[PDB]
RNA sequence: AGGGGAUCGAAGAUGAUCAGAUACCGUCGUAGUCUUAACCAUAAACUAUGCCGACUAGGGAUCGGGUGGUGUUUUUUUAAUGACCCACUCGGCACCUUACGAGAAAUCAAAGUCUUUGGGUUCUGGGGGGAGUAUGGUCGCAAGGCUGAAACUUAAAGGAAUUG
């Protein structure tokens, strides 16, 4: 189905690897198992980063496959990624919802802050849980980055990522938005590095 | 007039969905009755029952009542709206506008052979709600609709000609039996049967299609 | 279904679940429809032109929705060696 | 009314019916 | 209706378990029902240690402490405000502080 | 098993326990033991005839407040007395 | 004790059918368990379905397809006549064109359709639709 | 995880698995020729004896029963089958 | 005893949002520019919602105030944004690598400039 | 019926309190409390949840047994064994999350796999009282237990939750 140079190219591994997205958490929950590549000394969970990169990939082509990009939306209520989700907001459509989510976003069409998406990225299943919540009531796909042990209830498409890291959100959100632009006409030709350096999707203190 | 503030209807006044048999197949939330009015323009209301319920306080009971409305097409949909409210009337309408947004199809069939136009259910079906369970079973042609007043009304407001109806449970709970029979004509459609085993290609829903005069911006 | 002389008499056929072939009502707001953009060379979103999955409100709500949708992603070929048979 | 001494109460009526009545036999 | 899953008490799997007598009342209490706390005192005090200090041979030779465990009824647990009556969701919560 | 015995040789616990509980009811009971012929003062008839024997006022319950106008009567086929209520505005005069 | 086999084995597909399952597996695997399934299998309301074999009673793995609203036993094997089928699939199933109710018969075990057209009666076994 | 081969499961998931819940049930227990400090005669000793089992060199002991797998005479040595 | 009504608080939150340019420290001005840019109905009214605006201004000097977002502050908001270090820090600094990762990336058959080493049990 | 009879302590005494107090509180105190040989057979004898069997979801802790780590630890420095750690496994007392599903709800992994109603089997209930009364039988030294109505009377009694 893809040609493929969609493979884990081994600098895109060296900035999975460089963000640690491979370490996992302590407790893997039983939806997650086949994202675990054996566990560590010391009790850290592999995840499997080429099946993290396959995912990523099927993420970014579900998001290419929404016609207008300002109905894909992409939620960060941790500060870890509310950076990240603003910039994937910048180089997508993306309406983005960085910090409180304010109930009633997907429902009560008569709010501020009432958006009709085709599809929700979250960064944690557990922090964002009430835009998960929300999107089961009006049918909306949830892609989400996930750990070991965050929840799969009503997510689609998981990630299989260190949520713990801003480095590791940092850099899952950027390769996203890397490749949605890549799969349409915005990164022309696949083979050479973007532009742009996956840092500038990492929250930074104070 | 009416200016839509969803997706939905904003497509429905564009003239771009114009049955309401794709919002049934695509799942598609209604959040605004005037999708209804438009895409069911035929649909008749009934008042089931106004009952007032009461609230101790401080100083007496406050009272509303509460209205259950029923609305259909003779032709296979129904909603059921139950609205509490300090005045009748308002009551009335806003259970009007409920009952319409939850219009659902039924799955009406053939009670033997295959002659003619539906004219029962597909299946026997159950549904429940408090202590009731509304159970409705196929029934051969000219049998009627064998139900009491309240369920036969929602019965002939969906469009079934025959039905056996079963019930157990306080019946007397009008608004616990009229959502318990809700229910099982709503399941009409949930029940798998051999002829609807075939595969079916998956379409792709007008939200998609026409997300250019979707989303106005 | 069809009365005697054809005439298929349903007022909508529904679609049915991907993962598990449940029929998804019109009231299964948690059900969801999945639309993977297929690619033609050199990596291009080819619009309009989707691998779709239907996915029951109830297979969500278990949490079974992304095993699932690896499953039917890897069948049709958009995955490679993520999901795995026997375990 | 207690349930417990309810019992005890007819129990002692039943105990001094069943003296009345094997006295009066 | 049914207050509790663990009854009042902290007993399944026995039957019968053994009573205890409130330190208060000398109410009868099946030991796993009744409300126990460790007394950990000083035997003097917060505030006469300075004096003892001054005042004895030994210095500062061991500040003993006092233990005791009280058990207490219900009834005298509740009326010295040592469990204080909590909400429906609050009474679930088994942590001691 | 949801309790009672489903095997196909149970024929006689099942009847035998229908029997047993039949007798929970109050009309079966009744039935079976015979009390309207044996224990009413009509001994199972629709009617029955009688003498007057005296003109009652019974004080009709709480919260109703009124002089119900009945009648004792010994019945004509038992000796039973019973009291019968005289239903109009008056007719007690007609009574005697 | 397990007293009927095809009662486990039905219940064990109802509860997989139910919670979405692709697959079963179902123990011990008695011949009329075997019988049952190839007459749910004809009419497609399973797949494939394979026989392990122990050395004690075999087990089976069934494969669903989804297409199963329930399976059931009718215990106790009620005689049934010619004449009183049609009160069973009356009480049984949902409609009258489709779902089958399962009897053995001296003909063998056989859906309610191929017992009218073979003009043979026996015994209950069960339903599905 | 809603789909699996319960036919073809992994050796891993087997070996977790209790003797008796594998998908044909066996045992995990096996036999073992043991050699003894005397003499070079082969015995074969039951993984879980439950006997004291004895040669006839050092006809003493070659295992000792346990709640489990026996234990051997802390002088032989053993080879699997 | 002088906790400002949400009407007052409102008001100035909006005049802060539209008009924070002409907006000064000075109450004086800035109720001599609520005359002009706001129709308020009484003067006790206007002074009170010029002195809730000087006092967000003059927390607006101190660090951004939260609710409030004018032109000034957002643009100097995504300046702050776009701040991109000279090197990386996914970048490699000379990649240490324990057994289980090198086995992962040699299951995925990638060759890396890997580094294993051994942790302290 | 013997023995024992420290303690506490139905009865009783007595001091208080109060309108009264033959109750709570105080001090005594027989029976009893303990034991032996016989009785009795009842408790909110409760998980108010019969027993046997199968299946349906996640988790961690814990008790007993087992299996496996070139895992720690003391004893000669480490062998082993013990104890501990980790990972599994069978069995058990429970717990936590969720609500698939159930329920009127409280709530419940059983109280689930129920009008899509059938795995086997035992017991019990059929509005509230009258009444666990009367009568007969039977057991018991007795207290009492088991079995157990009716005449009559009545529009409610009751469960769970909500607002006050
Ligand atoms: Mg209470
Ligand atoms: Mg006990
Ligand atoms: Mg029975
Ligand atoms: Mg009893
Ligand atoms: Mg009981
Ligand atoms: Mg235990
Ligand atoms: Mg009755
Ligand atoms: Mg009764």
């Amino acid at each position: 189905s893809l040609p493929a140079t969609f493979d884990l190219t081994p600098e895109d591994a060296q900035l999975l690897l460089a963000a640690n997205t491979h370490l996992g958490a302590r407790n893997v929950q039983v939806h997650q198992e086949p994202y675990v590549f054996n566990a560590r000394p010391d009790g850290v969970h592999v995840i499997n980063v080429g099946k993290t990169w396959e995912k990523l990939v099927l993420a970014a082509r579900i998001i290419a496959a929404i016609p207008n990009p300002e109905d894909v939306v992409a939620i960060s209520s941790r500060t870890f990624g509310q950076r990240a989700v603003l910039k994937f907001a910048a180089h997508t459509g993306a309406t983005p919802i960085a910090g409180r989510f304010t109930p009633g976003s997907f429902t009560n069409y008569i709010t501020r802050s009432f958006k009709e998406p085709r599809l929700v990225i979250v960064t944690d299943p557990r922090s964002d849980a009430q835009a998960i919540k929300e999107a089961s009531y009006v049918n909306i796909p949830v892609i989400a980055l996930t750990d070991l042990d965050s929840p799969s209830e009503f997510v689609d498409v998981a990630i299989p990522c260190n949520n713990r890291g801003k480095h590791s959100i940092g850099l899952i959100w950027y390769l996203l938005a890397r490749e949605v632009l890549r799969l349409r006409g915005a990164l022309v030709d696949r083979t050479q590095p973007w532009s742009i350096m996956p840092d500038l999707y990492f929250y930074r203190d104070p | 007039g009416w200016v839509p503030v969803t997706k939905l209807g904003r497509l429905v006044k564009a003239g771009k969905i114009t049955t309401i048999e794709e919002i049934f197949l695509h799942s598609l939330p209604v959040k605004e009755f005037q999708i209804i009015d438009t895409l069911l323009p035929g649909l008749q209301d009934e008042v089931m029952n106004i009952k007032p319920v009461q609230k101790q306080t401080r100083a007496g009971q406050r009272t509303r009542f509460k209205a259950v409305v029923v609305v259909g097409d003779s032709n296979g949909h129904v909603g059921l709206g139950i609205k509490t409210a300090k005045e009748v009337a308002g009551a009335i309408r806003a259970g009007i506008i409920i009952a319409k947004l939850s219009v659902i199809p039924i799955r009406r069939g053939y009670w033997g052979t295959n002659l003619g136009q539906p004219h029962s259910l597909a299946t026997k079906t159950t549904g429940k709600c408090g202590s009731v369970t509304v159970r409705l079973i196929p029934a051969p042609r000219g049998s009627g609709i064998v139900a009491s007043p309240a369920v036969k009304k929602l019965l002939q407001l969906a469009g079934v000609e025959d039905v056996y109806t079963q019930s157990n449970g306080k019946t007397r709970t009008l608004e616990n039996t009229l959502k318990a029979a809700f229910v099982a004509i709503g399941n009409t459609y949930g029940f798998l049967t051999p002829n609807l085993w075939a595969e079916q290609p998956l379409p792709v829903s007008p939200l998609d299609i026409y997300s250019d005069e979707a989303s106005a911006q | 279904m069809e009365n005697d002389k054809g005439q298929l008499v349903e007022l909508y056929v529904p679609r049915k679940c991907s993962a598990t072939n449940r029929i998804i009502k019109a009231d299964d707001h948690a059900s969801v429809q999945i639309n993977v953009a297929k690619v033609d060379e050199e990596g291009r979103a080819i619009p309009g032109e989707y691998v779709t999955y239907a996915l029951s409100g109830y297979v969500r709500s278990r949490g079974e929705s992304d095993d699932s949708l690896n499953r039917l992603a890897q069948n049709d070929g958009l995955l490679k060696n993520v999901w795995s048979y026997s375990r | 009314m207690r349930a417990k001494w309810r019992k005890k109460r007819t129990r002692r009526l039943k105990r001094k019916r069943r003296k009345v009545r094997a006295r009066s036999k | 209706p049914k207050k509790r899953a663990s009854n009042g008490r902290n007993k399944k799997g026995r039957g019968h378990v053994k009573p205890v007598r409130c330190v208060n009342c000398s109410k009868s209490i099946p030991k796993d029902k009744a409300i126990k706390r460790m007394a950990i005192r000083n035997i003097v005090e917060a505030a006469a240690v300075r004096d003892l200090s001054e005042a004895s041979v030994y210095p500062e030779y061991a500040l003993p402490k006092t233990y005791n465990k009280l058990h207490y009824c219900v009834s005298c647990a509740i009326h010295a405000r040592i469990v204080r009556v909590r909400s429906r969701e609050d009474r679930k919560n088994r942590a001691p502080p | 098993g949801k309790g009672k015995p489903r095997g196909l040789n149970s024929a006689r616990k099942l009847r035998v326990h229908r029997r047993n509980n039949r007798w929970a009811e109050n009309n079966y009971k009744k039935r079976l033991l015979g009390t309207a012929f044996k224990s009413s003062p009509f001994g199972g008839s629709s009617h029955a005839k009688g003498i007057v024997l005296e003109k009652l006022g019974i004080e009709s319950k709480q919260p109703n407040s009124a002089i119900r106008k009945c009648v004792r009567v010994q019945l004509i086929k038992n000796g039973k007395k019973v009291t019968a209520f005289v239903p109009n505005d008056g007719c007690l005069n007609f009574v005697d | 004790t397990r007293s009927s086999v095809l009662a486990d084995a039905l219940n064990a597909i109802n509860n997989a059918e139910k919670t979405g399952k692709r697959q079963v597996l179902i123990r011990p695997s008695s011949k009329v368990i075997i019988k049952f399934l190839q007459v749910m299998q004809k009419h497609g309301y399973i797949g494939e379905f394979e026989y392990i074999d122990d050395h004690r009673s075999g087990k089976i793995v069934v494969q669903l397809n989804g297409r199963l609203n329930k399976c059931g036993v009718i215990s106790p094997r009620f005689n049934v006549k010619i004449g009183d089928i049609e009160k069973w699939t009356a009480n049984l199933l949902p409609a009258r064109q489709f779902g089958y109710v399962i009897l053995t018969t001296s003909a063998g075990i056989m859906d309610h359709e191929e017992a009218r057209r073979k003009h043979v009666s026996g015994k209950i076994l069960g339903f599905v639709y | 995880v809603l789909v699996q081969d319960l036919l073809h499961p992994t050796a891993a998931s087997e070996a977790r698995k209790h003797k008796l819940k594998t998908l044909v049930q066996g045992p995990r227990s096996y036999f073992l020729d043991v050699k003894c400090p005397g003499c070079l005669n082969i015995t074969t000793v039951f993984s879980h004896a439950q006997t004291a089992v004895t040669c006839e060199s050092c006809s003493t002991i070659l295992c000792t029963p346990t709640g489990g797998k026996a234990k051997l005479s802390e002088g032989t040595s053993f080879r699997r089958k | 005893g002088r906790v400002r009504t949400k009407t007052v608080k409102r008001a100035s939150k909006a005049l802060i949002e539209r008009y924070y340019p002409k907006l000064t420290l000075d109450f004086q001005t800035n109720k001599r520019l609520c005359d002009e840019i706001a129709t308020i109905q009484s003067k006790r009214l206007r002074n009170k919602i010029a002195g809730y605006t000087t006092h967000l201004m003059k927390r607006i000097q101190k660090g951004p105030v939260r609710g409030i977002s004018f032109k000034l502050q957002e643009e100097e908001r995504e300046r702050k944004d776009q701040y991109v270090p000279e090197v990386s820090a996914l970048d490699l600094s000379r990649l240490n690598v324990d057994n289980q990762t090198s086995d992962l990336v040699k299951s995925l058959g990638l060759k890396l400039p890997l580094s294993v080493i051994n942790v302290s049990a």
